[PDB]
Order: C-alpha cells, then sequence, then structure tokens
C-alpha cells in the first residue's frame, strides 16, 4: 500500500530548470558556430582579419595572402 | 459488500480480482435535504476543492502521478463522491476524503470563480436534452418540495457561501456518511477510515424539512430546443412491482435499427420519437413516468395517447409470456445497475445510511400477470396525474386530454 505518491520538486528560477536547459545546451552550441562564422565572414575585407586569423588556416590560408607588385602602387 | 462501522462511520467494502479500485464516499446530502435551492449541488461541486493540508491544485496534480479519477454527482437522495485508482494507492484516497470532510475551506472566491461556474455548466449540458428538463419539471410538480425540490442549482435563487457553509455543517458528520469501497479489502478500509475520520464531527441525521405530500397538476416550459413530455404518476406506497411494470411498458429497443416489442415502444411506430418508462422509489413516495420525446410536438401528442392506453390495456390483461419477458427485464436492470459504480454505490449507500436492505438481482421477484395488471390498473386511474411539457408547449398535449 502507497500512502503518498513520490516526487521532488526540481530546483528552478524564471521558469528554467536544469533538466529542460540542458537539452538546449548543444543549440546553443551551434547558434554560436553560427554567429561566430557569420561574424568572421562580414569582416573578412578587413586585412586585420586577413592577416591575423584567415591567412594563417592551414591549405586554404594563402587565399588571403595576396601582394600588390611595387610596380603597380602608387602608396 | 461486508457492511461494517469503523470510528462511527458505515463502511461497506467488496474484495475483487482487479487492479482497480473505487472509493465512494456516500453523503445523505441530496436535494430532498436541501436547505435552499441548489445547495446540494453547489456542495457536490465543493467537494475537491482547498483544504487546509492541500489544495485544489496540489490535489489535481497529484492525483494526476497515479492516475486516479474522480467522478461527483448529486441525486435528490445523496451527495456521491467517488474515486477510481489502483489497488494499492487506497490509503491517498482515504486521507483524501477525510481531508474534505473535516477541513474544507468555503472560500468565496473559489464559489465565485470555480464552483459556481461549473455547476452552471453541469445544468446546462443536462437541459440540452429536453427529456431531462421534462422529468425535471414532474417531480417538481408532484412533490412540490424535498422530493420536489430541484437537483440542481439555478440562476434565479442563487446560493450563498453561508449557505453552502451551513449545510455541509451539517452534512460532513459521521452521522450522514457512508464509504463504500469496491475491490477494497474491507478489512483494510476499515482500518484506514478508523484512524482518517476519527476526529469527523459526529452531527445529526439531515432530515427533509416536511413530510412527502403528493400533488398532481401540470408543468409547461416553453424552451425552444427541442421537445418532450413526461406523464408521471405519483405513487404513495412505492411497491416494487412497479420496477417490473415499467421493464415490461419498456420504450428502448434491445436491438439496433429496430423499434422493439414492448408496447411504448410500439407505440412510436410511424414517428420519430423515443420513450422510456421508469420508476423512482424515493422510500417514501415513489414516481411513475413516462417520457416521449421527439421533433415533431404533433408527433408526441399522438404518441402521448397510445402511451396511455398501452397503460390501460395493461391494467385489463397482460399475458403469461409478457409476464415472464418482465421479469427478465427487470432481473437484467438490477443487475447492470449493480455493475455500474455510480448505481451501485447509491444502492450500498441507501442500505447503510437508511436500513433498506439491498435486493440482490437474484432475489428479483417474478410477478404473476395478475400483479401487473393490477399495478398497472391503479397507475391508470390516479386522481393526481401529472403532465410535464417541453418545448412547444402550445403544441403539447394537456392532462385532461390524457
Ligand atoms: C544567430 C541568431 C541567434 C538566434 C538564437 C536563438 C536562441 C534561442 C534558444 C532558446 O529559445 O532556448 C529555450 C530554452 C528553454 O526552453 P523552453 O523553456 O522555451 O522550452 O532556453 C534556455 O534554455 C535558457
Amino acid at each position: 500500500y502507497v500512502k503518498k505518491p513520490s516526487y521532488k520538486i526540481v530546483p528552478h528560477f524564471l521558469g528554467f530548470n536544469i533538466p529542460t536547459v540542458s537539452k538546449w545546451i548543444p543549440i546553443f552550441g551551434i547558434w554560436g558556430a553560427a554567429a561566430g562564422i557569420g561574424a568572421l565572414f562580414l569582416i573578412e575585407g578587413v586585412p586585420r582579419t586577413r592577416q591575423d586569423i584567415l591567412s594563417k588556416i592551414p591549405i586554404i590560408g594563402e587565399h588571403w595572402i595576396r601582394e600588390i607588385p611595387a610596380s603597380d602602387n602608387p602608396f | 459488500f461486508s457492511t461494517a462501522e469503523a470510528a462511527g462511520v458505515k463502511v461497506a467494502a467488496q474484495d475483487g480480482q482487479s487492479p482497480i479500485s473505487d472509493l465512494s464516499v456516500v453523503l445523505r446530502g441530496g436535494s430532498r435535504y436541501a436547505t435552499v435551492p441548489g445547495v446540494s449541488h453547489i456542495l457536490e461541486k465543493f467537494a475537491f476543492q482547498n483544504t487546509v493540508p492541500k489544495s485544489a491544485l496540489r490535489f489535481v496534480r497529484e492525483l494526476e502521478l497515479f492516475g486516479g479519477k474522480l467522478y461527483t454527482h448529486t441525486t435528490r437522495e445523496h451527495i456521491v463522491l467517488r474515486t477510481q485508482f489502483l489497488k494499492q494507492d487506497l490509503p491517498y484516497f482515504v486521507d483524501a476524503f477525510a481531508n474534505v470532510l473535516k477541513e474544507t475551506k468555503f472560500q468565496q472566491f473559489e464559489l465565485t470563480e470555480r464552483v459556481a461556474p461549473v455547476a452552471e455548466l453541469d445544468l446546462l449540458k443536462r437541459e440540452s436534452d429536453p427529456a431531462f428538463t421534462a422529468l425535471e419539471a414532474a417531480h417538481e410538480v408532484a412533490f412540490r418540495t424535498g422530493l420536489g425540490n430541484s437537483v440542481y442549482a439555478q440562476g434565479y435563487s442563487p446560493v450563498t457561501l453561508e449557505d453552502v457553509k451551513e449545510f455541509a455543517r451539517q452534512v460532513y458528520a459521521k452521522q450522514n456518511v457512508a464509504v463504500v469501497g469496491n475491490n477494497v479489502v474491507p478489512a483494510d478500509l476499515q482500518q484506514l477510515v478508523g484512524t482518517a475520520f476519527a476526529d469527523l464531527q459526529e452531527g445529526s441525521k439531515v432530515t427533509q424539512a416536511g413530510t412527502t405530500t403528493l400533488h398532481g397538476g401540470e408543468a409547461r416550459v416553453r424552451t425552444s430546443t427541442g421537445n418532450a413530455l413526461t406523464i408521471a404518476l405519483p405513487i404513495a406506497e412505492p411497491k416494487p412491482v412497479y420496477h417490473a411494470l415499467a421493464s415490461f411498458l419498456g420504450g428502448p429497443a434491445s436491438m439496433p435499427w429496430s423499434v422493439g416489442a414492448s408496447p411504448l415502444a410500439q407505440a412510436t411506430v410511424g414517428t420519430h420519437t423515443s420513450v422510456k418508462a421508469t420508476y423512482h422509489n424515493y422510500g417514501d413516495a415513489g414516481l411513475f413516468a413516462i417520457t416521449i420525446k421527439g421533433d415533431s410536438p404533433a408527433e408526441i401528442s399522438q404518441v402521448a395517447h397510445k402511451a396511455v392506453q398501452a397503460l390501460k390495456d395493461t391494467g385489463a390483461e397482460v399475458t403469461e409470456e409478457q409476464a415472464a419477458r418482465a421479469y427478465a427485464k427487470s432481473k437484467f436492470a438490477a443487475a447492470e445497475a449493480f455493475e455500474n459504480p455510480d448505481s451501485s454505490a447509491s444502492v450500498i449507500g441507501m442500505e447503510l445510511l437508511s436500513g433498506v436492505s439491498r435486493i440482490a438481482p437474484e432475489n428479483v421477484q417474478k410477478f404473476t400477470p395478475a400483479e401487473l395488471s393490477e399495478a398497472a390498473a391503479q397507475l391508470s386511474a390516479s386522481a393526481k396525474p401529472v403532465v410535464a411539457a417541453v418545448g412547444q408547449v402550445h403544441a403539447l398535449p394537456f392532462a385532461d386530454e390524457l
């Protein structure tokens, strides 16, 4: 015979609890990647982005190593 | 159902072989005892509201964890509160009923926002059927007060929180409470009720203000939502033969797509109308009713004439075949009523709260053609016929026409 139902209250805040949030942790990850890729793509033209990030990527990085010949540069 | 007593409370239980138990508290608090019109309906709807140990919210959330269900209804005689659960969860349900009877906080906001609106939807759903209305109207004409009180709360006469609190002070007392357990081990229930309902007031037996008086008459409830007609005959001496007569006269078909072989069923041929004879025993008076619903007032009128003729014809002569058919249909009706949890609970509730021993379906008396015809004769020759017409009342019959 059962006298009482068996349960606990899980900690919660602003209507979030850890079981639920834990399911969304990976989604925040992917959105973070999406925002990272997007941001980097937006500033791909900035010379510092190329110098410090993009030209350092292996294989692919040579796409961003481009020199103007000294004969063709007024400045 | 082994009847016993636990701490002043009458407890009846029957063990079975099922995972499902039904526990019902039957209260002597139906409408015949209602202090003010509609209070017994409101009290029924106030069950499992906020108690001091446990809120209505907490109760419902925990009930869902046990997968239990809750059923409540009000009759002229009782309020029935039933729970259905798994066998093992019995202690929880006993304790829940104890909280309701001992510790209900009857709060004004519950009445205004929760209880009264639900009671109003309950009634409106019932009245969608014009036959319900007609049979209710018929009891009101026949008895006026007591059995003639409305079962349900109506808008014209409002129930107040003080009305409900006073009635509950009377009803929720050891003298007005019976516990009925279907598929509950009887020894286990007695032990639990004995601990849980020990501090319930003793109180006193609730009584009907005034003696039951019988009256004839007419009620003409003009609605726009369907047509019906009840022909009732108030009975001063309730006798078990009227069960047999109700089942004999019959009305509903025992077979799909058929009319039926019962006299009242045969009265409906050529019409889209239905009929049903019923007998209501209330201990000290009874009501024998024949209700006809349909879409056509002309057809209802036509059937109504045939129905009263059928009753007169029965008063003349019944065959042996017909008397045996009555015994069979009546034993069956008794059996299925003792099976149905809603009606079952009230049957044992009546045995426990009054002292009217239940008639087992296997002990239903066989009435001879003489006894049946004699019963029908008394009804055909009643001094106090009641007729309740619902719908296009200008087109429905009157008592003096029948």
